[PDB]
């Protein structure tokens, strides 16, 4: 039994950093190899991919976050079972957050899906930034009605990373 | 979705095995468009494959991007693809709307047969994919 | 890679000639990040599909097919010809940092497509490298 999880969000929000922390802590035996199609500055170009055990297999993907890469970002959303939306905490990236969530809903509507149709967890990432915004302000922009779990994170340090993944796993399972 | 078990699983595997023999390919996979390995077989003469989940996610995203290019141009589809290196190649074709046949072959395999039995294997697997919808 | 001035003018002429010699609709030089560095449309052809989209998809495809090649121990695969009922696409490397793409229809002869696309790519590879 196979599930696909897509880490979505604006450019540089920390989507790849999530899969890399996860990859570094999951033991050999319970993961496959991480694949990344990235430019030399290591920004993601097409996707990251990380297969793991939690029979049931979870295939974790990230999407490139640049606004002008929507065509490849939407291929990655095909058949998604659950989504982790990685929101950036930086003050100057708040509207980028909203644009990504709007873009997410639009891409999902091309497959005939609404945001109710797919489990979604908001991760508010980069809590370590000195000027970080309140969690609730970030959340009120990407999830005005608070319909979605929210979790805080510092992906470069692991904080929130596995708890975000268990949360979305939980929802994808409860969905069957 | 497409969940493959039971008799259809067994029939898919028998197709993959027969295709390996008829073509001389190293590896045969049925993958879904989402990137999941649904059945795989390896020719017993051949070395260990590269990680098959890597192979299958790369192949599914190649197919995703090329199908999107087709649709961009007003086409339902391009044809089966043969990727050809100096020694190694890949034959990738549709097994119905939800899956792909993948053949990995080397210099020892005759390309005519790869294409020819690859295409019949695709068609047999689409038939099997339907009975697992 | 950024093409401006005389290398850009040089690129555009290679693109115009390939269209003339092939009967193709549109011709682009794109970088491996999917940005269009130069392009030309045939005067007779319809308005193209969105070319920024076409280019992000070709470069995504290329990164994936390049990873497949390396996975199998290959430097690379060959140039691609994708053929629908009427429309088609030719893609080939133009040096290490760029791809030439031609979009064509059933009036463009495939042998010319292949023969001039390949020459266009080598010509553009030369323009690209000498631009550095
Ligand atoms: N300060 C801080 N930086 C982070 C955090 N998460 C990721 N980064 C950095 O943000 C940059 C982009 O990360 P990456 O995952 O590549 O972004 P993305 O894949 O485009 O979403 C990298 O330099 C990461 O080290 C975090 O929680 N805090
Ligand atoms: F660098 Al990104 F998504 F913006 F991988
Ligand atoms: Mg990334
Ligand atoms: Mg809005
Ligand atoms: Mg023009």
């Amino acid at each position: 039994i196979n599930f696909k999880i897509v880490y979505y969000g604006p450019g540089l929000s920390g989507k790849t950093t999530n899969l890399k922390w996860i990859y570094s802590k999951v033991p050999e035996g319970r993961k496959g190899e991480m694949v990344s199609l990235a430019t030399e500055d290591e920004r993601t170009l097409f996707f990251d991919f990380l297969p793991l055990d939690i029979k049931t297999r979870f295939h974790l993907y990230t999407v490139p976050g640049q606004v002008f890469y929507n065509a490849s970002r939407k291929l990655i959303l095909r058949g998604v079972d659950g989504i982790v939306f990685v929101a950036d905490s930086a003050p100057n990236r708040l509207r980028a957050n909203a644009e990504s969530m709007r873009n997410m809903r639009e891409n999902l509507a091309e497959y005939g899906l609404t945001l109710d149709d797919v489990p979604i967890v908001i991760q508010v990432n980069k809590r370590d930034l000195p000027d970080a915004l309140p969690v609730e302000m970030v959340r009120a922009v990407v999830d005005p009605e608070g319909k979605f779990p929210v979790l805080e994170a510092v992906a470069t340090e692991g904080k929130g990373v596995f708890e975000t993944l268990k949360e979305v796993s939980r929802l994808v399972l409860a969905r069957v | 979705s497409l969940v493959l078990y039971g008799a259809p699983y067994a029939a898919a595997v028998e197709v993959l095995e027969e295709t390996l023999r008829e073509t001389g390919a190293r590896y045969a996979l049925l993958i879904d468009r989402k990137g999941f390995v649904l059945a795989h077989k390896e020719a017993l003469w051949a070395p260990k494959p590269p990680p098959l989940d890597t192979l299958a996610t790369l192949v599914a995203s190649n197919a995703a991007a090329t199908q999107a290019l087709a649709k961009l141009l007003g086409e339902a589809r391009f044809q089966e693809e043969v990727h050809q290196g100096e020694r190694m190649g890949l034959y990738v074709d549709e097994a119905g709307e939800h899956a792909l046949l993948v053949l990995v072959f080397d210099e020892t395999a005759p390309l005519g047969k790869v294409k020819l039995h690859g295409k019949a294997a695709a068609a047999a697997l689409a038939a099997i994919a339907e009975e697992a919808l």
